[PDB]
């Protein structure tokens, strides 16, 4: 959404030959233990378990 | 010589071992019951016309 991506590009032929630019993306997880730092994944106390 | 805080690994413990995966809990909510009784038909067994 930085004007990069959503910015329509004509084809080479026209005035317009920009090419849309290949740049790593992060996205956060949200999730209950992510809400707060009070609740997180007790992962010592639950080895039995895979998450 | 250098002196510094020795480094100490923790030990011990055991992590993804005797797997159980037993935590469901039976039960859930939903109607009671249904109130509905029907009787053996009825009988007709009369002729003759005995007043």
């Amino acid at each position: 959404n930085t004007s990069d991506m959503t910015n329509p590009t004509p084809a080479q032929g026209q005035d317009g030959a920009r090419t849309l630019p290949s740049k790593n993306l992060v996205l956060p997880l949200p999730f209950f233990f992510s809400r707060d730092c009070g609740l997180a994944l007790p992962t010592v106390v639950l080895p039995y378990n895979e998450i | 010589i250098v002196l510094r805080g020795p480094t100490l690994a923790p030990t011990l413990d055991r992590t993804a071992t005797h797997t159980v995966t037993r935590p469901r809990a039976l039960g859930s909510f939903h109607s009671t019951a249904g109130p509905a009784k029907h009787a053996a038909s009825i009988m007709a067994e009369c002729k003759d016309e005995s007043r």
